C-alpha cells in the first residue's frame, strides 16, 4: 500500500576528495553552447541554456548501471570526476557524453532523446590508484591519479589512447611526481603546475612550483618559492 | 504582394514559390503538412521567372524564364539539371506537361513540344490566327493529347495532329489569368483583374455556367470531380464553391467564405491555397517572406469563417532573466518592512488651593492644552487635594492621560512621576473594584515595564562610571 | 547580482495615541487663516453646485468668501439690522436670509445689487431659513413667532403652509434627503417634532424628545438624525424612531454641527460638532460617532462647517466665533529647427511590434550617514551621527545600524577629545529617553573602556563626565521609583 | 583568495576571494570590474566560451555552518547577469554531517578556519563523531499546502522549493541582516546573522509566521540579550513574495523564548490566529483583526513559573474547545473560552493535569477522541471521551538522549485522515559507531492499533512530514527528498 | 526603434520591428562573424552610455554593454562607434571588435561579443572620424588597421593585429577642420567580405569636412609619400560633409551633407568626375541625413529627415 521512492535531488556532485586542484567546477557545456550538463549527486541533469529550464534528467536510480554503480548502499566513494562531450570510440557521431567517475569507469550514453538502457560501459586498467582527472588535446587523452605510499599525497600522469580493443585502453604511464601540496592544470589543458615538499627537505623554503607541458616536454621548470617570496613577508 | 509567383505540388504536400531579393530571383520550395532554408539563385538579374511548373522519378519543377528556355531543376538535388532551348530570344510564355510530352507557349505565339526521356526538342510549331495568347492546356484525354487548348482574352481549341483550331469560344475582355480542365467537356477560364469564371461546355462549344468571385480572382484550384472549386480572391480571401455543376440560374455564388485575421484586428492575406476531397490547405505569408501553412475542412467549417493567427503586435519582449521588475531571477530578493506596523508583547489590546474643577472639567472634555496648562504645577499637597476629591472613573482616565503624556514625552515624567503614585494611592479601592486592570492601564504598564528593564543595565553602566571615576580621580 | 538593499529605519513601538490615516488627514487640514467681522458670525454655508464659495454671516452683512482665494468675494449690506440665517439652494444660485425684521431677503448669489425677493415673514424677527434639497422651489423659514413657514416662489405674499404645533423659541428645523415631505423641527424644549408637509402638518406626524434645548436638528442619513443641543447631542433613528446613541463628550453647549460623506478621505464619513469654545470635534457615524478628531480656538466658537464631498480642490473648514473670529483651516492640493532636429522622443512605442526595456527607477536620494556606512568610512559616518543639525530619530537609527553591522570599537579607535565630546553632548541629550538608555550605555561603557586615561588626560571630559553621572543618578532615582511604581500596581491589580 | 582564472588571452585575471564579489583584473592598466553580492561566498571561477563568453562559477553558501550549501552560476561575458543558476534545497541542520569543512580563511571563526585550525578542527569533528550521543541534525521544514510548496528557513533566509520539479524557486530574506547588504571580513566573521528559528503558515496559506533571536556582537555590556522577535506576512497565489505586515518585539517580555508555536484551524477564526507557548508556561493567542491590518493580543495565559525548561508543546482540539499542553513532566487541557482549566461539573475524573515520567516533547491528536504523547522517554496513546490509556512504547533503548527538546516536535507530524508516522534514527557499526546511519520510517493508524508499515532506509533521515496529497516526505542528509505514499 | 525591413523593387515589407524606451537610435549596424558565419548580431547606440546587442522567432535576446572594464572617465557617451573583425593572429581566431571615441583622444577598443576592454588608442587634439583598413597579409592572414584623423587635418595610422602602435603619420594637404573620414574600395563596413579569402586591401581614401571640401587620395601612394598629395580636391558640396560612402566594388563614392535640402553628390573613379545627371533638381531627396550601398545588386538607400527612406538601383550592376 505504502511505497517509498526518491523524487528530488540537491547537491551537486562536487569533486571535494580531490581538494589540490583549483578547477573543479566539471559540470560542463556543450560543443554547441546550447545546453548545459550538470552532474548531482544522484542524477545528471541537462539544461538548455536559453530557456533556463530543465529540459532533461538522468536519475540513476531510473537507470540500470548508474543506479548498480554510483548507487550503492553501502560506499559513496565512486561520483563523477569529468564529462566529456566527445565520444572517445567514435569519431564525430552528437549527441553523445563520456562519464568518468572516481573509479576509472568509462561510460557512454545519449542525451538529447531517450537514454537507452544499454550504456557503452568500460573499465580503464591500472585502477589501483585512484582517478583524480582526465583531459584530452586531439586524439591523445591525460589521465591525473592520485597514488599513496606525511599525510602528503603523489600524483601519477598516464597518456590514455584507445581503440585498439574494446576494453583495451593503453596507458602509457608518462610520468609522476610525489607530495604535492597544491596543483592546477591549463584551460587549454596543456600545462600543469604543482607544488612539493622535496625543497622543504633539501632547503629552508617549504615548497617549490614546477610547471610541466602534457603533449610535449618544451616547458619543463622548476624554481623555489623562496626565490619567489619577499622578505617582508 | 512578395510572392512573385507560387504553384502547389500534386497531393498537395509541398509548393515552390520565386520570389525577389535584392533584384535577383531565387526559388524556394517548401512542404505544407508541418524550415527549408534551401533555395535556388538566380545569377541574372534580368531574366526573371514566367511559369513554374510541377513535375512528380525524382521530384522536379520546369522553369519556364525569360531567357527562352526551359530549366528542368530536381529539388531534392537543389539543382538545375536540364535546360531546354528553343530557336529564339524570347520569353516563354507558359508552360504544361503530361507524361513525356511537353509543351509551350512563346509570346512569338509559337508552340514546342518536348520530350523529357530524350531531353529534346520534338518540334517547333506555328499557328495562324492565334495573335496573342498567355495560357494552354492539354485535355486529359487519356493518353492521347489532341484537342489542346489556348487562351488570352479569346479561349481556343486547336488540334495539333490537324494542327488547326476547331471552336471558338469568347474569352474575356482582360487576358486570361488563369485556364483549367474540371473535368471532360467542362473548363474554368478565368481573366485578369477580373471577378467571373466561366464555366463552358467544350462539345457544345457553349456556356455551361459563371461562378461570381467577391473580388479580382488571383489565384484557383479545385478538387478531382467538379465537387469543389476553391479561388484565392486578391484582396486575401478564399471562396469556395461546392458541387458547381448543378442547378437566375445562370451565375453562381460564393458556397463559403474564408478569412485570416490577426489578433489585433489586422488583415492577413492568403495565396494560392489548395483544396482536396474534405480537406482543404490555406497559405500565407508571416513574416516578410517565409510562408505558414494550415490545414482545416471546409464541410464542418460555417459558410463565412475567419482563420485566428496570433502575432506578436505588442508583444513584450520578457527575458527568463530580468524579473517583472528591476531585479533579476537568481537575486536573492532582499527584506523590507514598509509601513508595517509595530507593537511589543505587553501593550495589550481586545483583552485650599485644589484645581478638581479644572482636571474635571479637562478629563469630560479631554483638552490637550487645558490639560498640560494643568499638570504644569507640582505641588504635592495640591496633588493630594485634587485626587481626593476627584472622581474615581474621571481619575482613571486621568491615569491613562497621564500614561500616553509619558510615552510621548518621558522627559515631562520626571514631576509627573507623583502624579501616578498619589492617584494610585487615593483611588486603591476603585481600582480594587474594576475588573479589567490590565485593559485600563495597559499603557502605563508599558510605560513602567520598560523603565524597570532599562533599571538594571543602567545599574551597571552607574557601576562602570564610578569604577572609571574613582580610578582617574585618585591617579 | 543583486541590488544594494536600502538602509532599514528603526521603527519604534508603538506610541499611544498612534497617528492612524484618519488623524494624518485630520493633520493635513491645514493653512488655518484668521480673519476679523465686527460681531458674533451667525451662519456659514457652503454652496452645493460648485463648492468654491461659502456664505457667513454677520453685523448687518453677509458675506461670500471664495475657496483658492479665500477673500470677500460678495458683500450683501441691503439690511436693516443683523442677519440671521443664510442658505443656498440646490442649485447654488440664491441665497435667503433670514435678518431681524421678520422679512426673509432671498436673492441670486453674485448679484448683492438684486432683492430678487423679499417675503414678509411673522412680524417677530426670522431666524433660521433653508431651502429644500430635491425640491428646487420651496422655502422654510422660522421666526420669534413660534411657528414655521413653508414658502413657494409663486406665492410670495402667502404662505403656501404654516407648520405650528411647537412649544417655544422654534430656533431649528431640517429636511430629510429621502422622504421630499417629512420635515423635523427643534423647538427651545428639546422635544424635536417630525411633521409632513403632504398632510395637513399642522400636527407632527411624531416627536423625539430633546429635554434640554435643541439647537440643531441634521438628517445625517435616510434614517438617522441628530439633535444637537445643550452639552450633550443624542443621535436618534427615525425608522426605530428611537435614539441609537447619545454623546455628552462636549464642553459647554454645542452650538453648531455638519456632516459630510462621500468625499477624498481615508475616513467615509464625518459629523462636526462646534461647542463654543473653538472647539470643534470630528466623529464619524460608522464608527457610532466615536471621538475621532478635535480642534480648540480661544475665541467661544459660534458657527462651523465643511467643504462638501465635491470640492474639486482644497479642502476647507470653517470656524466662525462669537468674537466675529473665521478660523478658515485649508487643505491644499528650442526653436522649430531643434524641434525637427529631435522630433522622435515622444513616440513611446505603440505601433511597432516587440517592446522591450531595461530602465532602473531613480530611488530616494541618498543621506550623508547612509552614504559614508555604505562606502565603510566609519569614523566620518559616526561624525555625521553626531553633527549637530538632524533628528534623534535618525540619530538612533544610525547608531542602531552602526553597532549592529559593525563593531563600536572599530567605530570607536582613534578620535581626539574635541571629536568626543559630540557623541557624549548626544548621550547628555537622549540617556534620559527610553529608547535609547541601553544603547547609549553601551557605547559609552566602550568609550571609558578604551579611552580610560585620557579622561584623565582631558581635563573638560572629566566634568562631562561629572555632569552624565548626575543626570544617570537621578535616572537611577526615577528607575527606582518605576519599580516602587511596579510593586503597587502589583498590588492593586 | 580561492579562485585565480585566466583569460585565453591572458590579459585578465578572474579573481574571487572570500567576500562575496567577482573582481575582474585587467591586467595591462592593473584595473578592476567588480561584482559585489552573490548571495554566498565565491570558491571557483572560470572562462567556458571559446570567446570567452560565459563565466561559470562554484558559490558556497557557507552562512550555514552546518550544511555548505553550494550553488553553480553561469555569466553573460556580455551583461554581467546571472545567465544560469542552479542549486538544490539548504537544510539548516543541527550540526555538520560528514565531512562539511569551513573553508580556509586567516582566522579560525564561527565560520571559518586557519589552517593549523583545519587539521584540528577535522580530527575534533572525526573524533565529536565518533564519541557523542546527540546526532539529532532535526531541521525545520514547512509547507504551504495552498501551493504544496516546500519552504526551508534558512539562516536569517527562506528558500522556497518546489520538489515536483525539483527546484529552488525563490530566496527571500526577512531579518534586518547585513547577509546580502555587505559583505563578510576578517574580524567580522565572529558576527553572526540573526537565526530565523521558526516559520510556519497559517491553514488558510495567506500569512506566515516566522520567530527569530537576534545575536548581538560580543565583548559588549548588551552581548548577552537575545531579542527575540515575531513577524507575520501576507503573499498571495499570484506572487511568490511575502510582505511584511506585522512586527512583534520581545514577546512575552524581555528575554524569554516563545520556543512552541501552534496555529489556528480554519474552524476557529478562519485560521487568522497563533497561540505562542513559552518555558514560563505562557500561552498567548493573536488574532487578525477585522477592521484593522494587524493583528493583536486577544487572548493571554500568563503563568510565571520560577523553573525554566523550553520542552513545551500544544496542541489544538479541531473544534478548537480545549487545548493540549504538554510541559515538563505535566500535561495540561486549557479551555478556549476563558484560558482556563478544564472544568467538568460531571466530575468523570477527566481532569487536566496528567504526570508524566520525562520531560513532554509531543502531543498530538489524531482526532477528537485518540491522543498520541510523546516524552523524552517513551510514547504513550490515550483517549479523550474516558480517561484510558491503550498504548505504550519505549525511547529510552534508542531515543535516550540523541536529540534536545522539540526535535521530536519537528520530526514527527500526524496526518489526519490516514494515522501517525513516526522516525527513528540507528547506525551500523564496524567494531566505534560507524558515521553510516541508518533509520526507519514507520506508519501506524488510530493510536498506534498496529503498525501499517515499517520501512528501514539505509542512510540517515533528518525530517519528515505529509504532503496534503496524503503522502508523506522526508528528507536526507544530502538534500535528497523521498517519498511514502499510496 | 530597429526596424528591419525585407528589399525588392516592387515590396519592402517589414521583417520585424522592435522598440527601446529612452534609448534614441543614434547609430545601429549588422554584423557578422567572420569564423562561424552564424551570429548574426546588431549593435546600437546613442545618446547614452549603454549599447545594445541584438543577437539572431518571437522574443528578442538583446545583450547591453553599459560598463567599461578600464574606464568611464574618457567618454561621455556612446553616439558614435564602428564594428571590425579582427585576428588574433597568435591563435588564428577571429573575432568582432568595437570602436569607441571619446573625449580628446580616446578610442576605445572592445570585444564585440564579450564586452571585454581590450585595448585603447589615444588621439591628440580632438578626435573628428576614424576608420578601418584591412590588410591580407598572406594566405589565411590579415591585418587590420585604425586610422583616425584629428580636427587640424592630421591622421594618424594605428595597427591592431599586435596591440595599439602607430604604423605612421601624415596631413591632409589642407582640410582645416575635417568632419568624416572614409577608406573604401574593397572590403570594409558597408562592403563585408564573407570568409578570410575575400578581404582586399581597400584603394581610396577620403576624407571630407564641412567647409566642404572632400580629399581624395589612391593609398598605393600615399604609403610610400607620407605626405600624400590628393589624386582630387572635391569641392561641389558648399556646406558640411556628414557621409562619405564608398561603392562595393569602389567606383562609385557618395557624399552628403546634412544641412542644406538636396545635398547628396555622386563621385566616379578614378575619372573623379561628378556624376552630372544625378541628382537632377527634381530629384526628391530631401534634408539627406543617412545613406548605405548594396552589397551586391547596386541599390542606393537614402533616408532624410521627413522619415522616408528612397531606394534607387544603379542599373549599371
Amino acid at each position: 500500500q505504502y511505497k517509498l521512492s526518491v523524487v528530488s535531488g540537491g547537491k551537486p556532485a562536487l569533486n571535494n576528495l580531490s581538494s589540490v586542484t583549483g578547477n573543479k567546477n566539471i559540470a560542463r557545456l556543450s560543443q554547441d553552447q546550447r545546453n548545459y550538463i550538470i552532474p548531482f549527486n544522484n542524477q545528471i541533469k541537462v539544461y538548455s541554456v536559453e530557456t533556463r529550464q530543465c529540459v532533461k534528467t538522468l536519475k540513476f536510480a531510473n537507470n540500470s548501471l548508474l543506479s548498480g554503480i554510483f548507487l550503492q548502499e553501502e560506499e559513496n566513494n565512486e561520483s563523477i570526476v569529468k564529462i566529456l562531450l566527445g565520444d572517445i570510440t567514435v569519431p564525430q557521431q552528437a549527441h553523445l557524453i563520456t562519464v568518468f567517475t572516481n573509479n576509472g569507469h568509462v561510460i557512454v550514453l545519449n542525451y538529447k532523446g531517450k537514454l537507452v538502457e544499454s550504456p557503452k560501459h568500460f573499465k580503464i586498467s591500472l585502477a589501483d590508484e585512484k582517478l583524480a582527472n582526465v583531459f584530452h588535446s586531439e586524439g591523445n587523452y591525460r589521465i591525473l591519479t592520485t597514488f599513496k605510499d606525511n599525510s602528503l599525497q603523489s600524483y601519477r600522469l598516464y597518456a590514455l589512447t584507445f581503440d585498439d580493443a574494446k576494453k583495451q585502453f593503453e596507458v602509457a604511464h608518462q610520468a609522476e611526481w610525489h607530495n604535492v601540496i597544491l596543483s592546477n592544470i591549463s584551460s587549454n589543458g596543456k600545462l600543469l603546475a604543482h607544488m612539493c615538499k622535496d625543497v622543504s627537505t633539501k632547503d629552508h623554503e617549504h615548497k617549490s612550483i614546477s610547471v610541466v607541458s602534457l603533449f610535449d616536454d618544451s616547458v619543463n621548470l622548476s624554481f623555489p618559492l623562496g626565490s619567489i617570496l619577499s622578505s617582508q613577508t | 504582394s512578395p510572392v512573385l509567383q507560387s504553384a502547389y505540388d500534386p497531393s498537395g504536400q509541398y509548393l515552390c514559390y520565386v520570389t525577389v531579393a535584392l533584384d535577383k530571383q531565387r526559388v524556394g520550395v517548401q512542404p505544407t503538412q508541418r524550415w527549408n532554408e534551401n533555395f535556388l539563385y538566380l545569377e541574372d538579374s534580368k531574366l526573371k521567372v514566367t511559369c513554374l511548373k510541377w513535375v512528380n522519378d525524382t521530384v522536379a519543377i520546369i522553369l519556364g524564364m525569360n531567357n527562352g528556355e526551359i530549366w528542368l531543376y530536381s529539388v531534392l538535388a537543389n539543382e538545375v539539371t536540364y535546360k531546354f532551348t528553343t530557336g529564339n530570344s524570347y520569353e516563354i510564355k507558359d508552360i504544361d506537361l503530361m507524361g513525356n510530352q511537353l509543351w509551350c507557349i512563346d509570346s512569338s505565339d509559337a508552340f514546342y513540344q518536348f520530350d523529357l526521356l530524350q531531353f529534346k526538342l520534338l518540334q517547333h510549331f506555328r499557328i495562324n490566327n492565334c495573335v496573342q495568347l498567355n495560357k494552354l492546356t492539354i485535355v486529359p484525354a487519356g493518353d492521347s493529347v489532341a484537342q489542346l487548348l489556348v487562351a488570352s482574352h479569346s479561349i481556343s481549341l486547336i488540334d495539333i495532329e490537324e494542327k488547326k483550331v476547331v471552336m471558338t469560344f469568347p474569352g474575356h475582355v482582360s487576358p486570361v489569368s488563369t485556364l483549367q480542365v474540371i473535368t471532360n467537356e467542362f473548363f474554368i477560364s478565368g481573366a485578369e483583374g477580373d471577378r467571373f469564371l466561366n464555366v463552358y461546355d467544350i462539345h457544345s462549344g457553349m456556356t455551361k455556367c459563371v461562378l461570381v468571385a467577391e473580388s479580382d480572382i488571383k489565384e484557383l484550384s479545385h478538387s478531382g470531380q467538379a465537387d469543389s472549386i476553391a479561388v484565392t480572391t486578391e484582396d486575401g480571401s478564399l471562396e469556395i464553391f461546392v458541387d458547381p455543376l448543378v442547378s437566375g440560374n445562370k451565375s453562381k455564388k460564393s458556397s463559403k467564405k474564408i478569412q485570416i485575421v490577426s489578433k489585433d484586428g489586422r488583415k492577413v492575406p492568403i495565396y494560392n491555397a489548395f483544396i482536396n476531397k474534405d480537406l482543404l490547405n490555406v497559405s500565407w505569408l508571416q513574416n516578410a517572406t517565409m510562408p505558414y501553412f494550415k490545414n482545416l475542412q471546409w464541410r464542418e467549417i460555417p459558410n463565412e469563417y475567419t482563420v485566428e493567427i496570433s502575432l506578436n503586435w505588442n508583444n513584450k519582449n520578457k527575458s527568463a532573466d530580468r524579473d517583472l521588475h528591476g531585479k533579476d531571477l537568481a537575486s536573492a530578493t532582499n527584506y523590507v518592512e514598509g509601513n508595517a506596523r509595530v507593537t511589543s508583547g505587553d501593550n495589550f489590546k481586545h483583552v485650599t488651593g485644589t484645581v478638581t474643577v479644572i482636571l474635571s472639567q479637562a478629563l469630560q472634555s479631554n483638552d490637550h492644552s487645558l490639560l498640560e496648562t494643568v499638570l504644569n504645577n507640582r505641588d504635592e499637597r495640591v496633588i493630594r487635594d485634587t485626587i481626593f476629591r476627584l472622581k474615581p472613573a474621571l481619575a482613571v482616565i486621568l491615569l491613562e492621560r497621564l500614561a500616553e503624556r509619558i510615552a510621548r514625552q518621558t522627559h515631562r515624567q520626571g514631576p509627573l512621576n507623583v502624579w501616578v503614585k498619589w492617584c494610585l494611592i487615593i483611588h486603591g479601592g476603585y481600582l480594587v473594584s474594576i475588573p479589567n486592570l490590565m485593559s485600563t492601564l495597559s499603557s502605563l504598564h508599558s510605560t513602567l515595564k520598560r523603565r524597570s528593564d532599562l533599571l538594571p543595565r543602567l545599574l551597571a553602566l552607574d557601576a562602570r562610571l564610578d569604577c572609571t571615576i574613582n580610578k582617574f580621580k585618585t591617579l | 547580482s543583486t541590488a544594494r538593499p536600502r538602509i532599514i529605519t528603526s521603527k519604534a513601538p508603538l506610541l499611544p495615541q498612534q497617528t492612524t490615516p484618519e488623524q494624518r488627514y485630520w493633520r493635513q487640514y491645514t493653512s488655518a487663516q484668521l480673519v476679523k467681522e465686527h460681531n458674533s458670525v451667525t451662519h456659514i454655508s457652503f454652496n452645493p453646485q460648485h463648492p468654491h464659495d461659502f456664505a457667513v454671516t454677520s453685523s448687518t452683512r453677509v458675506q461670500i468668501f471664495s475657496s483658492r482665494t479665500r477673500q470677500v468675494i460678495k458683500t450683501f449690506s441691503r439690511f436693516k439690522d443683523v442677519v440671521y440665517s443664510a442658505s443656498f439652494r440646490s442649485d447654488g444660485k440664491l441665497l435667503c436670509a433670514g435678518d431681524a425684521t421678520g422679512l426673509v431677503s432671498v436673492y441670486d448669489s453674485y448679484n448683492p445689487r438684486t432683492i430678487l425677493l423679499s417675503i414678509n415673514a411673522s412680524t417677530h424677527p426670522t431666524h433660521v431659513t433653508k431651502f429644500h434639497t430635491q425640491d428646487n422651489k420651496i422655502l422654510a423659514t422660522a421666526s420669534d413667532d413660534r411657528v414655521t413657514r413653508l414658502w413657494d416662489i409663486s406665492n410670495a405674499y402667502e404662505p403656501q403652509l404654516e407648520l405650528t404645533g411647537a412649544t417655544d423659541y422654534v430656533r431649528t428645523l431640517s429636511f430629510i434627503p429621502a422622504a421630499p415631505h417629512l420635515v423635523a423641527t427643534g423647538s427651545y424644549d428639546g422635544l424635536i417634532r417630525l411633521y409632513d408637509t403632504r398632510s395637513s402638518g399642522s400636527t407632527p406626524i411624531y416627536s423625539l424628545n430633546h429635554d434640554q434645548p435643541v439647537e440643531n436638528v441634521i438628517a445625517v442619513s435616510p434614517t438617522q438624525i441628530v439633535s444637537c443641543g445643550g452639552n450633550n447631542f443624542k443621535v436618534w433613528d427615525l425608522t426605530s424612531n428611537k435614539k441609537l446613541y447619545e454623546r455628552g463628550n462636549f464642553n459647554k453647549a454645542v452650538t453648531c454641527l455638519d456632516y459630510v460623506e462621500n468625499f477624498d478621505s481615508p475616513m467615509q464619513s464625518a459629523l462636526i460638532a462646534s461647542s463654543l469654545d473653538g472647539h470643534v470635534k470630528v466623529f464619524d457615524p460608522l464608527d457610532n460617532f466615536q471621538v475621532k478628531f478635535g480642534w480648540k480656538f480661544s475665541g467661544p466658537v459660534l458657527s462651523c462647517a465643511v467643504s462638501p464631498s465635491t470640492a474639486q480642490g482644497n479642502r476647507h473648514l470653517v470656524a466662525g466665533l462669537s468674537s466675529g473670529l473665521l478660523a478658515i483651516r485649508t487643505k491644499k492640493k528650442k526653436s522649430n529647427n531643434f524641434q525637427r532636429m529631435m522630433r522622435g522622443s515622444e513616440y513611446q512605442g505603440d505601433q511597432e511590434h516587440i517592446i522591450h526595456n531595461d530602465k532602473v527607477r531613480s530611488q530616494r536620494r541618498m543621506r550623508a550617514f547612509e552614504r559614508n556606512i555604505n562606502q565603510f568610512k566609519w569614523s566620518e559616518a559616526l561624525d555625521n551621527a553626531f553633527v549637530p543639525g538632524m533628528a534623534k530619530e535618525l540619530t538612533l537609527t544610525v547608531l542602531q545600524e552602526l553597532r549592529k553591522r559593525g563593531k563600536v570599537r572599530v567605530a570607536l579607535y582613534g578620535r581626539d577629545e574635541s571629536t568626543l565630546e559630540p557623541l557624549l553632548n548626544w548621550c547628555l541629550k537622549g540617556i534620559e529617553d527610553v529608547r535609547s538608555a541601553s544603547i547609549v550605555a553601551d557605547w559609552v561603557a566602550v568609550v571609558l573602556e578604551l579611552y580610560g586615561n585620557t579622561l584623565e588626560s582631558s581635563p573638560v571630559l572629566q566634568e562631562l563626565m561629572i555632569d552624565l553621572k548626575t543626570k544617570v543618578r537621578h535616572e537611577i532615582h526615577k528607575s527606582k521609583e518605576a519599580q516602587r511604581i511596579e510593586g503597587m500596581l502589583q498590588l492593586l491589580t | 583568495v580561492l579562485s585565480l582564472s585566466f583569460s585565453h588571452d591572458g590579459s585578465y585575471l578572474l579573481s574571487g576571494g572570500w567576500e562575496k564579489v567577482m573582481s575582474l583584473w585587467q591586467l595591462e592598466t592593473n584595473s578592476q570590474q567588480f561584482l559585489p553580492r552573490l548571495n554566498g561566498i565565491i570558491i571557483d571561477c572560470q572562462v567556458l566560451g571559446p570567446q570567452g563568453n560565459y563565466y561559470s562559477l562554484i558559490l558556497q553558501m557557507t552562512e550555514n555552518n552546518s550544511n555548505s550549501d553550494y550553488q553553480f552560476l553561469l555569466l553573460n561575458a556580455s551583461d554581467l547577469t546571472s545567465k544560469l543558476s542552479i542549486n538544490g534545497p539548504l537544510p539548516v541542520f543541527n550540526s555538520t554531517i560528514k565531512h562539511i569543512q569551513q573553508p580556509i580563511s586567516a582566522m579560525n571563526t564561527k565560520n571559518s578556519n586557519s589552517i593549523t585550525s583545519l587539521n584540528h578542527s577535522k580530527k575534533k569533528q572525526s573524533r565529536k563523531l565518533i564519541k557523542s550521543r546527540r546526532q539529532d541534525f532535526t531541521t525545520n521544514v514547512e509547507i504551504n499546502p495552498i501551493n504544496k510548496n516546500l519552504y526551508f528557513p534558512h539562516i536569517s533566509a527562506v528558500q522556497i522549493f518546489d520538489f515536483y520539479k525539483n527546484e529552488q524557486v525563490n530566496y527571500q530574506y526577512l531579518t534586518s541582516g547585513v547577509n546580502n547588504s555587505m559583505g563578510k571580513v576578517r574580524f567580522e566573521l565572529n558576527l553572526q546573522d540573526p537565526i530565523i528559528t521558526d516559520l510556519k503558515f497559517t491553514k488558510d496559506g495567506q500569512w506566515m509566521i516566522t520567530y527569530e533571536i537576534e545575536y548581538p556582537p560580543n565583548d559588549l555590556l548588551s552581548s548577552k540579550d537575545l531579542t527575540h522577535i515575531l513577524k507575520f506576512w501576507t503573499k498571495n497565489d499570484n506572487e511568490t513574495n511575502w510582505n511584511l505586515k506585522t512586527k512583534v518585539i520581545n514577546p512575552h517580555g524581555i528575554s524569554v523564548p516563545i520556543t512552541k508555536i501552534l496555529p489556528s484551524p480554519r474552524s476557529v477564526n478562519n485560521s487568522q490566529g497563533c497561540l505562542t507557548a513559552d518555558n514560563n508556561g505562557g500561552l498567548k493567542f493573536w488574532s487578525f483583526d477585522s477592521h484593522e491590518s494587524n493583528w493583536c493580543l486577544k487572548k493571554i495565559s500568563l503563568p510565571n513559573f520560577n523553573h525554566f525548561s523550553n520542552s513545551v508543546s500544544l496542541a489544538w482540539s479541531q473544534d478548537g474547545s480545549l487545548i493540549f499542553h504538554g510541559f515538563d513532566d505535566k500535561l495540561q487541557i486549557l479551555d478556549f473560552d476563558t484560558f482556563k482549566k478544564f472544568e467538568s461539573l460531571e466530575n468523570t475524573k477527566t481532569v487536566s493535569e496528567f504526570t508524566l515520567d520525562s520531560e513532554i516533547q509531543t502531543v498530538k491528536l489524531i482526532n477528537d477522541t485518540n491522543l498520541i504523547v510523546a516524552t523524552r522517554t517513551t510514547l504513550n496513546a490515550i483517549n479523550l471521551l474516558r480517561g484510558q490509556v491503550i498504548n505504550s512504547f519505549d525511547l529510552y533503548p534508542f531515543v535516550n538522549g540523541v536529540y534536545k527538546n522539540g526535535h521530536m516536535d519537528r520530526l514527527i507530524t500526524c496526518d489526519e485522515r490516514t494515522g501517525n508516522i513516526a522516525l527513528v534514527i540507528n547506525q551500523q557499526l564496524t567494531d566505534v559507531p560507524t558515521i553510516n546511519y541508518k533509520s526507519r520510517i514507520i506508519i501506524f493508524d488510530s493510536d498506534l492499533s498496529t503498525k501499517l508499515g515499517n520501512f528501514t532506509h539505509h542512510e540517515y533521515i533528518s525530517w519528515i512530514g505529509w504532503n496534503y496529497d496524503t503522502d508523506f516526505i522526508f528528507l536526507d542528509i544530502e538534500s535528497t527528498l523521498g517519498v511514502v505514499g499510496t | 526603434t530597429l526596424r528591419i525591413y525585407h528589399i525588392d523593387g516592387k515590396t519592402n515589407h517589414l521583417v520585424t520591428s522592435l522598440h527601446l524606451v529612452g534609448s534614441p537610435i543614434q547609430t545601429c549596424t549588422f554584423y557578422t562573424s567572420l569564423s562561424n558565419q552564424n551570429q548574426q548580431n546588431i549593435f546600437t547606440a546613442g545618446r547614452r552610455r549603454y549599447m545594445h546587442s541584438w543577437d539572431l522567432s518571437q522574443t528578442a535576446k538583446i545583450e547591453k554593454f553599459s560598463r567599461l572594464y578600464g574606464h568611464e572617465s574618457t567618454q561621455r557617451s556612446f553616439e558614435n562607434f564602428k564594428v571590425a573583425h579582427l585576428q588574433n593572429s597568435q591563435t588564428n581566431s577571429v573575432h568582432g571588435i568595437v570602436l569607441l571615441q571619446g573625449n580628446n583622444g580616446w578610442i576605445n577598443i572592445l570585444h564585440s561579443t564579450s564586452g571585454l576592454w581590450l585595448m585603447g588608442c589615444k588621439i591628440e587634439g580632438v578626435i573628428t572620424d576614424f576608420c578601418i583598413d584591412y590588410q591580407p597579409i598572406s594566405r589565411g592572414k590579415f591585418r587590420t588597421i585604425l586610422i583616425a584623423v584629428n580636427a587640424y587635418g592630421e591622421v594618424w595610422e594605428f595597427d591592431l593585429n599586435k596591440n595599439g602602435h602607430v604604423i605612421r603619420r601624415w596631413k591632409d594637404q589642407g582640410g582645416v577642420g575635417i568632419t568624416k573620414i572614409q577608406v573604401g574600395g574593397g572590403t570594409t563596413t558597408t562592403c563585408p567580405a564573407l570568409q578570410i579569402s575575400k578581404i582586399k586591401q581597400n584603394r581610396w581614401l577620403a576624407v571630407g569636412s564641412e567647409s566642404g571640401f572632400v580629399n581624395l587620395y589612391d593609398r598605393n601612394n600615399a604609403m610610400t609619400s607620407s605626405t600624400p598629395t590628393p589624386v582630387a580636391a572635391l569641392d561641389q558640396l558648399t556646406t558640411t560633409i556628414s557621409n562619405l560612402q564608398f561603392s562595393p566594388d569602389g567606383q562609385i563614392l557618395c557624399m552628403a551633407s546634412r544641412a542644406v535640402k538636396d545635398a547628396l553628390r555622386l563621385v566616379h573613379l578614378p575619372s573623379c568626375s561628378v556624376f552630372s545627371n544625378w541628382p537632377t533638381s527634381g530629384t526628391p531627396l530631401g534634408k539627406v541625413t543617412s545613406v548605405a550601398f548594396s552589397p551586391s545588386g547596386g541599390l542606393l538607400a537614402v533616408g532624410n529627415e521627413q522619415g522616408k527612406v528612397r531606394l534607387w538601383k544603379l542599373n549599371h550592376y
